[PDB]
C-alpha cells in the first residue's frame, strides 16, 4: 500500500497518533488530570473517526488484510 | 536483551536440566558446554558458551551427568529458609543482571506443590521489590497440600507479569493415551518439547517477535487476566494443523470462550496459504471469541534446527481456566471445616475469588466496567 | 447450477447472511463462505485454474436480490463469450436462483 | 449432510450388511475399507473410509467375513431390555452425531414380524425425545406374529417420518418365478438392489435431489400418509421402463388410487427423450390419481457405476397399502377373542384404525376436511 494514495494517507495519521499517545503516558507518572484527560479525549474523537474512516476505504489485495482486522467482527459493530 | 532462568524445587531442577538438554542439542553445543563444529542467534540463552542459569540432593544427579561443564515441605518452611539467606542468593542475581548487557526478564521455572512453592512465593515478592523494571514469566506446575497451592496462586496473581500452566493430571493422561506409560522422567519429555517451542522465535532470527515483551504483549489485555495454556499438535498443510491445536483431546487442561490465541509454527511449510487457512477455519466459526474487546489469532513461523516434517504449538488464552482454580478452592473449603493467626491464607482465599469472578465476569458482552 | 451438489451446500450457509437488508452487505465478508462451500462439496476435486476465476458479483432491497456468481473471463477464452454471453449468463442465472430459494423454502415448510 | 443407518435384528443385520456390500462394490472401496486406485460423492455414507453404521451371534459372522475390517420373541420383552440399555447405545449414536458435520435423518433396516422389533420401537420413541428437527426414514419389512406386527405399527404411524414397506410373501413369489430357488441369502439379492437404487440420486449429484427431503417432500402429502412401496423393472428406451414399472406383476406389494410416483432410471438413456414419453403415457392413461388435489408423475435419471444396460426403480404411493394393515388387524381380532392392563394394545388398534380410514376417505372428492 505504499503507492496506494488514500490508504497511505490514512493510516500515516495513525503512525504519528500514537507518537502522541505514547509519550502522553511516558512524559508522566501520575493519573492524566493536568489537562492531559483534556489532550486525551482529543484524539480518540479523531482516532476512532480515523479508525472506521479506514473502514469504509476497504469494503483485489485488502482482502488478505481486512480478513485479519475483522476476525471477531468488532468493526461490523462499528 | 537477555533473559535468565530460575529453577526451584525438584520438578523445576529437573525440567531445566532437560529443558537445556533440549536447547543445547538443538543448538551445537556439546554437553562439555563448547560449540561443535556440524545463523542461530544464540544471545539470549547463552554467555560467552555458557548458559544462564541459576540453580536452587539432586544437584549432585547433575553435576554426575555428563553436562558437569554447562554452569520441609510446608510453604511455611520453605518461606521461612528463604528470608534467611536472602542476601545469600541475591548475591547471585545481581552479579548475572549486571554481567548481562541489558537484562529483560526472569523465566521461572516450579511447581506449586515443595519448598518451591514458598520459596517462590518469597522470591517473586522480593524480585519485585528490587527490581520494579523486569518481566516475570514463570512456568508453574500444577498436580495439607491444596494449602500450599492456595498460597502461591495470592502471589502468582499479582506478581508475575506471565505465566504458563501446565497440569500432571492432564499430561499423564496423555501419557497412557499415546506413550503407555501405565513415570516422571517421561512425562517431563513432553514438557521440554513443550517448553523448548515456547520459545522458538527469540533464538531464531526473525522480522518480529524478537523479544519476550514482542509474545506476551499480544495475550494479556489487562494485568489481571495474565494465564495462559497450551496445545502442542506433532504427537501437512497448515490447515491441517490449525484444525489439530483446537481439537480438545490435545491440549494441556483437565459460557466459556477464548480471548487471544497465538500459533508456533516450527516447518517448512509453504507461506502463501497460511492466509487461506485462516480464512476457511474463520468460516468454519470453529473457536469462539470474546464479543468485547476487538482481537484474533496470531500465528508465526520458524525454523527446524538443521543438525536435529513440520510441528506446530498454540498459546491460548482460556476463561476456562478458571475451573481449575474452583477445584483447589472448592478442596481447600472442605478442608477448613475438616483441620500464629491463620488470617494471610484467609487473605489469599479472598484474593483468589476475586480472580474467579474475574474471568467469569470476561465472558459477558459487557465485562468491562 | 448445474453442480446441484454445491448449490445446496451455498444456499445453507448464505441463510443468516442474506436476510440482513443490503446495506449491511460487504462483498469481502462472503468470499469466505464461498471458498468454504466449495471444500465442503464435491466442487474440490476440480481443476484449480477454473476455481480462480469463480468468484461473488454485487448487483445494484435484500441479500436475496443482489448475490450472484460472475466467473469472469479475460484473454483468447474471451473472444467466445465477448461480454455478452456474461451479460446473458446472469441474466439466466437470476432465474434459476429464484427457483432453487423458492424450492428450499416449500421443502422448509414440508 | 450425512445419514447414519441403523441395523436392528437378524434381518437388519443382513439386509445392511448386503447394503453395504453392494454399496462398497458400487463404489471403488475394497473389502479393506481401503480406497483403491481402478465423481460420485461419497461422504454421506461414507466417513473419512468408515461406514456410519450402528449395528445392534450374527454379528460374529460379521466379524469373520473378508469385511471384518469394515466397522426372546415378543415385543415387550424386546421393549424392555432396551430401556436397561438406554444410556449404552445412544453414547455410540451421540458420538456419531456430533462428529458428524451436519445430521440430516436416521435410516432404520429393522423387520417388524422378535426381539429386534422390539428394540426398534423402544428407539424410535426417544430419537423424537431427542432430535426434533431429523427425519428417521425406516425400510421396515413384513413378514404371535400379528401381535408384534400391529404394535410396533401404533409407533410407525407417528414416529418415523418416512417408511418403505417390503413385505417377504411378493419377495418369496419373486423368487419362486424368474429367481426359480425351489433362501434368506437369496432374496436378500433383490432387497439390496432396491435399497441401494433408493438412494442413487443422493450419492451422484445431479440438478435436483441432493438431499433427502428432496424425495420425500413430493410424494408424502400429509404426515398422515408416509407409507410407500417400490417397483423393480428388471428382475432400451425410456418408455418400455415406464411401462414395465406400473404393471402390477413388479410392484412388490401382495376403489384405489395413486398419490404420487417417483421414478429412477439408471441407464445411459438418451436423456432428451425423456420429456417425450411423460407426453404419451399421459395419454394412454395409465394409471388413475387423486381426484381432490393435482397430482404427477415424477422421472429422475442418474449414472450407473463403471467399476461394475438400463434399469429402473419406482417409489409410489398407492392406497392399495391399506389392505396390508386390514389383514394384521383382522387377524389380531380372530386372537383376541382365542387367547397387567393389556391397554396398550387397545391404543395401537384404535390408532391404526385412523391410519386405515383416512386412507378410504383418502380416495374422495372431499378428502379435503
Ligand atoms: N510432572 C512432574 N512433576 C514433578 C516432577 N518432579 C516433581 N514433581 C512434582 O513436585 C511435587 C513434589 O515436589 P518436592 O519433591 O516435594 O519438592 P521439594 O520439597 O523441594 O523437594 C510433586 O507434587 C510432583 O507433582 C517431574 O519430574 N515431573
Ligand atoms: N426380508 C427378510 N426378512 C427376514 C430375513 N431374515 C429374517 N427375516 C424376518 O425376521 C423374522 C425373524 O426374526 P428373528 O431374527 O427371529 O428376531 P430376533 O430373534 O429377535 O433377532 C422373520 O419373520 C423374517 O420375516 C431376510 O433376510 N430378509
Amino acid at each position: 500500500f505504499i503507492l496506494l494514495k488514500p490508504v497511505f494517507h490514512c493510516l500515516n495519521e495513525i503512525l504519528d497518533l500514537c507518537h502522541s499517545f505514547c509519550s502522553l503516558v511516558s512524559q508522566n507518572l501520575g493519573p492524566l488530570d493536568e489537562r492531559g484527560a483534556a489532550q486525551l479525549s482529543i484524539l480518540v474523537k479523531g482516532f476512532s473517526r480515523q479508525s472506521s474512516l479506514l473502514f469504509k476505504i476497504l469494503s483485489n489485495s485488502d482482502l488478505a488484510q481486512l480478513l485479519l482486522r475483522l476476525d471477531y467482527n468488532k468493526y461490523y459493530t462499528q | 536483551r537477555e533473559i535468565i532462568t530460575l529453577q526451584l524445587g525438584q520438578c523445576g531442577n529437573q525440567i531445566g536440566f532437560e529443558f537445556w538438554k533440549q536447547l543445547c542439542a538443538e543448538h551445537g553445543i556439546s554437553p562439555e558446554a563448547i560449540v561443535e563444529e556440524f545463523t542461530d542467534r544464540k544471545d539470549v540463552f547463552f554467555y560467552q558458551y555458557i548458559p544462564r542459569a541459576v540453580l536452587l540432593r539432586v544437584i549432585h544427579s547433575i553435576l554426575n551427568s555428563p553436562y558437569a561443564k554447562l554452569y520441609g515441605n510446608n510453604w511455611a518452611s520453605g518461606f521461612s529458609q528463604g528470608e534467611k539467606i536472602h542476601e545469600d542468593i541475591f548475591d547471585i542475581i545481581d552479579r548475572e543482571a549486571d554481567g548481562s548487557d541489558s537484562l529483560e526478564g526472569f523465566v521461572l521455572c516450579h511447581s506449586i506443590a515443595g519448598t518451591g512453592s514458598g520459596l517462590g512465593s518469597y522470591l517473586l515478592e522480593r524480585l519485585n521489590d528490587r527490581y520494579p523494571k523486569k518481566l516475570v514469566q514463570t512456568y508453574s506446575v500444577f498436580p495439607v497440600q491444596p494449602y500450599n497451592s492456595l498460597l502461591t496462586l495470592k502471589r502468582l496473581t499479582q506478581n508475575a507479569d506471565c505465566l504458563v500452566v501446565l497440569d500432571n493430571t492432564a499430561l499423564n493422561r496423555i501419557a497412557t493415551d499415546r506413550l503407555h506409560i501405565q513415570s516422571f522422567s517421561q512425562i517431563n519429555q513432553l514438557v521440554s518439547t513443550i517448553m523448548s517451542a515456547s520459545t522458538t522465535t527469540l533464538r531464531y532470527p526473525g522480522y518480529m517477535n524478537n523479544d519476550l515483551i514482542g509474545l506476551i504483549a499480544s495475550l494479556i489485555p489487562t494485568p489481571r487476566l495474565h494465564f495462559l495454556m497450551t496445545g502442542y499438535t506433532p504427537l501437512t498443510t497448515v490447515l491441517d494443523v490449525m484444525r489439530r491445536l483446537l481439537q480438545p483431546k490435545n491440549v494441556m487442561v483437565s459460557n466459556h470462550c477464548y480471548i487471544a490465541i497465538l500459533n508456533i509454527i516450527q516447518g517448512e511449510v509453504d507461506p502463501t496459504q497460511v492466509h487461506k487457512s485462516l480464512q476457511r477455519i474463520r468460516e468454519r466459526k470453529l473457536a469462539n471469541f470474546i464479543p468485547w474487546g476487538p482481537a484474533s489469532i496470531q500465528v508465526a513461523l520458524s525454523r527446524k534446527s538443521p543438525y536435529l516434517r513440520v510441528s506446530g504449538l498454540m498459546m491460548a488464552n482460556h476463561t476456562s481456566i478458571s475451573s481449575l482454580f474452583e477445584r483447589t478452592c472448592r478442596q481447600y473449603d472442605k478442608l477448613r471445616k475438616r483441620e500464629d493467626n491463620f488470617d494471610e491464607m484467609d487473605t489469599s482465599r479472598e484474593i483468589v475469588q476475586q480472580l474467579i469472578d474475574e474471568y467469569h465476569a470476561a465472558t459477558r458482552p459487557d465485562y468491562i466496567s | 447450477l448445474g453442480q446441484g451438489d454445491f448449490i445446496r451446500h451455498l444456499m445453507d450457509l448464505l441463510k443468516p447472511e442474506l436476510v440482513r437488508p443490503a446495506t449491511t452487505l460487504y462483498q469481502h465478508n462472503l468470499t469466505g463462505i464461498l471458498e468454504t462451500a466449495v471444500r465442503a462439496t464435491n466442487a474440490q476435486f476440480d481443476s484449480p485454474e477454473i476455481l480462480r476465476r469463480l468468484d461473488v458479483r454485487l448487483l445494484e432491497d435484500t441479500g436475496w436480490d443482489v448475490f450472484s456468481l460472475d466467473y469472469h473471463v479475460d484473454g483468447p477464452i474471451a473472444t467466445v463469450f465477448t461480454r455478452e454471453c456474461m451479460s446473458h449468463y446472469l441474466r439466466v442465472f437470476n432465474f434459476l436462483w429464484r427457483a432453487k430459494r423458492m424450492e428450499y423454502i416449500l421443502t422448509d415448510i414440508r
